[PDB]
């Protein structure tokens, strides 16, 4: 019974190999009290921190795909194995996922913790973009994995990766949550604390969408109330948002809204394709796969198709693949990979790691 | 009293959407400083780069988006094309000047080009050097002006392929541009000797001349205004671009003289007689500045500036007959990049959605006032004015 | 003769362009009687409400930079033009100031009132932080504008603003006034009414200061009476305060004193600089400009320099610019701007607004 | 006083004929503002763009030795004559440089601009590799000109060039700068904007070197801290780099690090020699001349000698000529050529061009 | 450390920000696991690393 753990910047998905959906999905946060106790646990991790967030200071151990605190990172993993999965980490091999172009130092620390702290029998690290392509049942395609910390575009052709064509965009769900916080102040709603960041994140996940034509949508929102929606705060107050529903996701296609010099996700995907060989660009155009929670906005696939088509030559067939379960594509692909019979040769034993070190982990991994 | 009375102080430029542009156009790479673009309410003409000879791309306004690399072009010249100008009285007639020392008049089919166009209607061979200046007569029918690098200005009759007038001993150096006046009886020209000249073509005499209008050695322009004044853009001794207003009855000192910046590139002025607004577009610049010419001093009022992040290689202005009146649009500029043509819409902000009488007075129509035979005799007539209210939707 | 009106949360400064100091400075309060009249004006605005505050209930029309009552907002403007300046608003163009990241709805209402209610011939709206840079004669710098409602940090480089790096702190003079009221109860003095709030505000403006080292100052005040000061109440009673002189301004650098999760003004200024481009942070470190009345505490500049120096790298030169006139920096910068010959092109005529609307005001303004 | 202008992809070197070093050396960049001006020049070229790069978007008019924008290219030339040299182009003949196998269309545009836009009296275009041989005082040898846009290998024997043996490598300093940016992310440093590209380029020019044995150097860097160096960012932050010092220049000898199928500079130089006749390969082996800024890495000459010696037969004497001033060898050779008495017959008059056209420029030039 | 192992020894008076290029005790070829000052000598410290060696400094 191998374990598949997909640890991201914002959410941590865990489960067992062979299952169709992750068993445990909880926020990757660690909360600590910020007041003084007066009536006769110094940290809360995951859902328990979300329920007590009114008196806690919520901090993300992973920021922009970089672990800013390894002490809190082990709390997420400890909460995963014992509290969420309720299993012994030393009795199940663990399949881990890593971001594309992951630094070797980051992989070494993750491997060291799994073998020395949790004493897992076997361990393996897989690329998130590759696992996303596993779920879709394809060997060729470019994966636009946009999550909470960073956005990546990874082209794969016939099972061969092209690291030189991998592009990174420092713009993901958390940056959109902060942008929604900024533009909500223009409507008179003030969210400032870390607890209110999770409230605004809930608003973004429920009311935000991507407009096919941004300027046309702004004109519609400025002359009608049809695009108006209401959200109820935890204390019973009801807030109302208008054009902010499609203005917040628009920063993905127009990063200049955040003061960023980089290009949008549509141009980043196009630029990654153009960095590949000419003979493989045709297959990448028709196999654009969306993954991550930040790609769950309604109408983001149609907008991506329209934007890429305007960039690609007219003779190419642009096809955006947006499966309904793409929020868990990395975990689902990892579950499929861990259940394959031809995968048991990729496991790395704890005994092998003890006598060889992290060198055997850099090999056998990409 | 606090704010100068004007209707165009808040005119803003807005480029059209991506799907409404013209891409994959190999714009010409000729160092000659011309507009590189001519647009009428029917077609869009852009000078393109050809491996052999010269050609320009004429495509319908509805043919937006990416343009096929094998799209038929008007390739009849044996040398690179320098200037193109649509006939004001015929939306399907365009004259082109090239480096082969010839001027050719073309007839474009209604639906565009299905095969490459090589045989023109009329070939004008009267210049010994390359022709980079072409200006149709505003009123007289089938009358065309061509000014080559031989410092010779020629008046042609397109209908009969006849050379009506020849003006040779009037320009001692290279001619920069030639612009007709309102009625078409006179034309002004800027020359390399920093001299503005007003010349009567039917009499071959020099009406008024201003020596050293701009002290700079960089290229300078001169255009005629509707009321009868000359607006010139030039450089100073300190290589500072300037705008000047000249009175043909008094040229000792300019009416106005304003300095814009110290950047390079000649300033191409685009005059709108209906609104009395001059759009100054410099070659290689990323900004469009519009000024209003009124009788109140300093006779040149800076309205605003449209700013972009891409330099322009050329620019053509859509006449009044092709603008969207219902959207309070007073000017459309087809900005030319190195591989793209991006229309830019100038819109007067107005709350009302009805027709704006003040913004759209009567404009010159596509019907000629006189003919070539009548104009030679000495007849002078104003352009026939039409109403833009019928264009409202 | 153009008018410059700098209307803030707590004070309203008005005058004429070209003058060195505002001619009319009065509190932005509207007072209404709370008792019944027994002997044979239902509202008082400004100084007249301050002289009769014993029988009035004082209300601030602006709270945290947000206008909570536009009917009272017009009373402040009407009192400014007719009672304070004693001029006809329809004969002078009016230059107005707005907070950074001002909502467009707030600007539309302010523009509508000036053109439709007061019929001003011309009007322009300027950013307060930019005007504060005009008074100091600089084009590059970060302005920490701390007033009565809110605190803002606006970095400007070579005349270019960076809206993405603009940070907001919901802590200003009024929050410090309420904190002084709370900690004065511990000394035995009870101030509860709105009239007594103005009394405590006078105590704050006269006896409070920022300590260079808070812990050392607290120890000094606990073993000596040298820091003790006396204040005379309007009715003749004399109150005496000790460590409350430097404890009240300390909430600016330690917002946890008010139960706030946000960081201090020193960290907000540092975080705003860090949000800018790396190549411009050097100029922002040496051009930190203090603006507003809240930055008038003695020793606040020295504490600001010491705190930022501990955050910035040792190779950076931290310079805090605290002009003695910074309480009126926004108005003085507006007076300078309104007198420039190159500014006359930025006026918006009343006739233009009638035929075009508020769209021409969103343009020409930043 | 003839002018010698050496325009490259990254840097522009200009000066007067007869001088021993270029008078003006500035980056070949054009910067445009990317923010909105709020305080009452739309482009910056050269050093003024480098000093304001924080609020500008820097763009190179020349990419891979190809002029991607002739409007910005004229800005570089205008900035050279008027702002850097402070001379009138119409009074001095100009000697220009062209890349080997330069397209005739590229030369025609350069000739047309100098004669029409700048009205130069005389003009001539020379091959950069030929000029680099002049500076070394040799008539026989193969020049490996590696600059910012492209790497060229040009064999010359007894003053006769062999165009059929000229090899091109699309790999130069700019590709190494981008590679350094990619591998710096593995250490936790994020450089994404065009302004940070110049910062990383400065790191490359100061801390990078070529290792004689790459495998041994990697082992040394993995077991010691002696190869660590520190770099101070403009904002005072200090970063440390280890094996990245010699990994970035290693892409020159191992282009597979960038995903490129082509061979290294050592093999490209060897392949160019083998394309020549057998009787001249002996002289080319002992006269390998290094030119350009990308050949200024410490230890690149020793590495080049070791690699070519392995490829070449044992009986051949391999000599790598790396003068200390090879960064300006093209300009130095041009100044030497323009100062020769016999070079005055190679000038092309403006009057001759006006009556003959670019045909006379294709002749008299190679 | 990027390569090998090292530990930072600085005087107690050297407070504040420490330079990134401050000299360290970098003699081990593997990461240092433990350090212990000599009780009878305030200038002698022993360190153990992953290279299976113990070094006294
Ligand atoms: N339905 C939704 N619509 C829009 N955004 C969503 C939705 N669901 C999740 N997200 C966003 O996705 C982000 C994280 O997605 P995910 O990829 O699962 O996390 P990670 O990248 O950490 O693995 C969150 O910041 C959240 O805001
Ligand atoms: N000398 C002073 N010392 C301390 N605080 C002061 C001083 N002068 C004014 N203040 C406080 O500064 C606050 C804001 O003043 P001001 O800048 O006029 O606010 P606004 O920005 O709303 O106009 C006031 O509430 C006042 O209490
Ligand atoms: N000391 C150095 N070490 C390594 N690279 C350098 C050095 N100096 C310059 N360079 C590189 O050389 C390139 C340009 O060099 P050069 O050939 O002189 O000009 P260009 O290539 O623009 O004609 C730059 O991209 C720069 O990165
Ligand atoms: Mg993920
Ligand atoms: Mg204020
Ligand atoms: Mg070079």
């Amino acid at each position: 019974a191998a374990l598949v753990v997909d640890n991201g910047s914002g959410m941590c998905k865990a489960g067992f190999a062979g299952d169709d959906a992750p068993r445990a999905v909880f926020p990757s946060i660690v909360g600590r009290p910020r007041h003084q106790g007066v009536m006769v646990k110094d940290s809360y991790v995951g859902d328990e921190a979300q329920s007590k967030r009114g008196i806690l200071t919520l901090k993300y151990p992973i920021e922009h795909g970089i672990v800013t605190n390894w002490d809190d990172m082990e709390k997420i993993w400890h909460h995963t194995f014992y509290n969420e999965l309720r299993v012994a980490p030393e009795e199940h091999p663990v399949l881990l996922t890593e971001a594309p172009l992951n630094p070797k130092a980051n992989r070494e620390k993750m491997t060291q913790i799994m073998f020395e702290t949790f004493n897992t029998p076997a361990m393996y690290v897989a690329i998130q973009a590759v696992l996303s392509l596993y779920a879709s049942g394809r060997t060729t395609g470019i994966v636009m994995d946009s999550g909470d910390g960073v956005t990546h575009t990874v082209p794969i052709y016939e099972g061969y990766a092209l690291p030189h064509a991998i592009l990174r965009l420092d713009l993901a769900g958390r940056d959109l949550t902060d942008y929604l916080m900024k533009i909500l102040t223009e409507r008179g709603y003030s969210f400032t604390t870390t607890a209110e960041r999770e409230i605004v994140r809930d608003i973004k996940e429920k009311l935000c969408y991507v407009a096919l034509d941004f300027e046309q949508e702004m004109a519609t929102a400025a002359s009608s109330s049809s695009l108006e929606k209401s959200y109820e705060l935890p204390d019973g107050q009801v807030i109302t948002i208008g054009n902010e529903r499609f203005r917040c996701p628009e920063a993905l296609f127009q990063p200049s809204f955040l003061g960023m010099e980089s290009a949008g996700i549509h141009e980043t995907t196009f630029n990654s394709i153009m960095k590949c060989d000419v003979d493989i660009r045709k297959d990448l155009y028709a196999n654009t796969v969306l993954s991550g929670g930040t790609t769950m906005y309604p109408g983001i696939a149609d907008r991506m198709q329209k934007e890429i088509t305007a960039l690609a030559p007219s003779t190419m067939k642009i096809k955006i693949i947006a499966p309904p379960e793409r929020k868990y594509s990395v975990w689902i692909g990892g579950s499929i990979l861990a259940s394959l019979s031809t995968f048991q040769q990729m496991w790395i034993s704890k005994q092998e790691y003890d006598e060889s070190g992290p060198s055997i982990v850099h090999r056998k991994c990409f | 009293k606090v704010v100068r009375q004007s209707k165009f102080r808040h005119v803003f430029g807005q480029p059209v959407k991506n799907d409404q542009c013209y891409e994959d156009i190999r714009v010409s790479r000729v160092t000659w400083d011309s507009t590189f673009c001519a647009v009428n309410p029917k077609f869009l003409a852009v000078i393109v780069e050809a491996s052999g000879g010269g050609a320009f791309l004429v495509l319908p306004l509805s043919k937006t988006g990416r343009i096929d690399k094998a799209y038929p072009t008007v390739c009849g010249h044996t040398g690179p094309v320098l200037d193109i100008d649509w006939c004001p009285h015929n939306d399907e007639v365009i004259a082109s000047g090239s480096e082969d020392c010839t001027v050719m008049v073309w007839q474009i089919p209604e639906n565009g080009l299905t095969s490459p166009l090589t045989e023109p209607v009329v070939v004008l061979e009267g210049h010994t050097k390359r022709v980079g200046i072409i200006a149709w007569h505003p009123t007289a029918r089938n009358v065309l002006l061509s000014a080559g690098c031989d410092n010779v200005v020629l008046i042609w009759n397109v209908g009969t392929a006849e050379e009506l007038y020849r003006l040779d001993s009037l320009h001692p150096d290279l001619i920069y541009n030639v612009s007709w006046n309102h009625n078409g009886s006179l034309f002004c020209s800027a020359c390399k000797d920093k001299s503005v000249r007003i010349i009567d073509p039917r009499r071959g005499t020099l009406v008024a001349e201003r020596e050293k209008a701009h002290e700079g050695a960089r290229p300078m322009r001169a255009i005629f205004l509707a009321d009868g004044k000359v607006f010139t853009t030039g450089f100073s001794r300190m290589s500072e671009r300037q705008l000047a207003l000249w009175d043909p009855e008094n040229l000792e000192e300019p009416m106005a003289l304003q300095e814009l910046d110290s950047s390079n590139g000649a300033l191409l002025p685009f005059y709108d007689p209906d609104t009395s607004v001059v759009y100054v577009c410099g070659k290689g610049d990323s900004s469009i500045r519009y000024f209003e010419i009124t009788e109140e001093p300093p006779y040149i009022h800076f309205l605003n500036t449209f700013t972009s992040k891409e330099p322009q290689r050329g620019m053509g202005s859509m006449p009044k007959r092709g603008l969207e009146v219902s959207k309070c649009e007073i000017a459309r500029f087809y900005k030319l990049h190195e591989r793209k043509c991006e229309p830019i819409v100038m819109t007067v902000p107005r709350k009302s959605d009805l027709f704006q009488d003040d913004l759209y007075p009567d404009t010159a129509g596509p019907e000629a006032a006189l003919e070539a035979e009548e104009w030679v005799s000495g007849r002078d007539a104003d352009p026939i004015l039409i109403s833009l209210r019928e264009a409202y939707v």
